[PDB]
């Protein structure tokens, strides 16, 4: 069982409240209206976690510290104010399961919570953290207690996304000792069986393969075994 | 093309197919151009970089830089003769014996070249690959594979017959051997596979032993990660699409609500 981040502050809980029930635009002004006039009234005193360049953490400060700006919630600014909001929560909620399961540090993480880059990459980059969040949970079932093995998934995750963009097609290799996975395999039937024959010139080869399904994505075939050989010739100019 | 005919050789057929394929692996050594070229109107020619899903993966445990070439729209073959044909310009391309009309530098070894088959050949023949074979930076000879692949009820196979077929074909005294087997555990992104290599084979089907070298191969979304999306594209395109709320208080009585008991301390 994984440890929640419950340590939510005014921004979080309003975040949590707003997001299962705001249902327009209108909803957002009116919201954010009764927060802002509160806060010109005086009448909270609302704590943050340090370190947010939300629209509302600075409305904030200005209202404890000294007066506020008139903000006007007009155009987009109170959609704005709900995805700021939003951004900050959910990056402190991974980094939290990130750092907590010693998976990454918050250096690692800096380019996913950066506060340069505009809203729509922010946003981005908060999809490419659930996106490895994903694949992790794709894995756990088989590297189950297998810190290192996590940590390393991890890792090239990390480095990929930093590089690519979330919609190519990729695969992840992930070196495992089979004592760590001996028993995901040994009494188990493999989906292919490869012996491949060579000798010093080990490019010259005869490989001969098992599979239960076909190892040729193009061929049109119009209990089923799939065999299929490899042989070469040596050409020499 | 000139491919087939009397000016084949003479409008340079064989050279420029080497100097396309050589912008290639000049190029992706840097830009990706995201599109396979059409060589022939009918057929394309693809570079596999990076760590991008490699086709020839799935029977050989190489996994190297390569072109793969096929018909123009899974992903479609090329008659065998075809192939066969397109194997060979890039074999004379290659040829130091072969004279030259327009390259006027030392041909470098591409990265091999493999084309899609449909069979419909006596040996049902599924691939042909070709490899070049390089003494320094000086060439020498290319190697051509074969791949044929057949589905039944049955098969037949023997470790020795293939240890002598290799002997044989290729004259040999000594002969090592490498196995794979590959796990599929998870199915349905979302694909995870464990692949498992060990040397020296001593048995067709061997359980990998445990000192084989081995990887895991890896190929309604909660409510608020949802929500923070539904408003980036609001604001993206200026249409919302809100979710049905979880809440019977409205968004206003939740706010309210919660300033209230902000104020009673």
């Amino acid at each position: 069982l994984f440890k929640v981040r419950s340590d939510l502050d005014f921004a979080e809980q309003l975040w949590c409240k707003m997001s299962s029930s705001v249902i327009s635009y209108q909803d957002l002004v009116k919201c954010f209206t009764l927060i802002i006039q509160s806060l010109q009234r005086g009448d909270i005193q609302p704590w943050l976690h340090s370190g947010s360049n939300s629209l509302l953490s600075k409305l904030i400060h200005q209202s404890y510290h000294g007066t506020m700006d008139t903000v006007s919630l007009s155009g987009t600014i109170p959609v704005q104010m709900l995805l700021e909001i939003g951004l900050d929560k959910l990056k402190k909620d991974y980094i939290s399961f990130f750092i907590g399961q010693e998976l990454a540090s918050l250096n690692h993480l800096e380019y996913f919570i950066a506060p340069s880059v505009d809203i729509q990459e922010q946003v981005y980059r908060v999809q490419k953290l659930h996106h490895i969040l994903e694949i992790l949970v794709s894995c756990m079932p088989f590297i189950k207690s297998q810190h290192e093995l996590l940590f390393s998934l991890t890792q090239i995750c990390i480095k990929y996304y930093k590089q690519n963009p979330l919609d190519e097609q990729h695969i992840f290799q992930l070196p495992v000792r089979p004592t760590a996975v001996k028993n995901l395999y040994q009494s188990e039937k493999p989906q292919k069986w490869r012996v491949e024959i060579y000798s010093g010139q080990k490019k010259i080869k005869t490989v001969w393969q098992l599979s239960d399904s076909s190892p040729i994505d193009h061929l049109n075939f119009h209990r089923i075994f799939f065999t299929n050989m490899v042989t070469c010739s040596q050409v020499h100019f | 093309g000139p491919l087939g005919s009397m000016w084949e050789r003479l409008n340079c057929a064989a050279e420029d197919f080497y100097s396309r394929l050589l912008q290639k692996f000049n190029e992706e050594k840097k830009g990706i151009r995201k599109d396979p070229f059409l060589y022939e109107a009918d057929v394309q020619v693809q570079l596999i970089s990076k760590g991008q899903p490699n086709p020839l993966k799935n029977i050989l445990n190489e996994n190297d830089i390569v072109f793969i070439v096929e018909k123009v729209p899974g992903p479609l073959a090329l008659p065998v003769g075809k192939a066969r044909q397109l194997i060979g310009l890039y074999t004379m391309a290659h040829n130091p014996n072969m004279t030259h009309l327009k390259i006027n530098l030392p041909v470098t070894a591409l990265p091999p070249l493999w084309v899609r088959c449909d069979s419909s050949d006596p040996e049902g023949t599924c691939w042909l690959g070709a490899e070049l074979i390089t003494t320094n930076n000086s060439i020498t000879g290319i190697v051509l594979y074969v791949v044929s692949c057949k589905a039944d009820k049955n098969y037949s196979v023997n470790l020795e017959n293939l240890k002598n077929l290799h002997k044989k074909r290729h004259h040999l005294s000594t002969v090592t051997s490498k196995g794979f087997a590959q796990y599929e555990l998870f199915k349905s992104q979302t694909a995870i596979a464990l692949d498992i290599s060990w040397s020296p084979v001593d048995e067709i089907l061997q359980i990998p032993p445990l000192s084989s070298t081995a990887t895991l191969n890896i190929k309604h979304l909660y409510r608020e990660l949802k929500f923070l999306l539904v408003l980036a594209d609001g604001l993206r395109t200026g249409v919302t699409e809100w979710l049905e709320p979880l809440e019977a208080k409205s968004a206003v009585e939740l706010v309210q609500e919660f300033l209230n008991d902000l104020n009673k301390l």
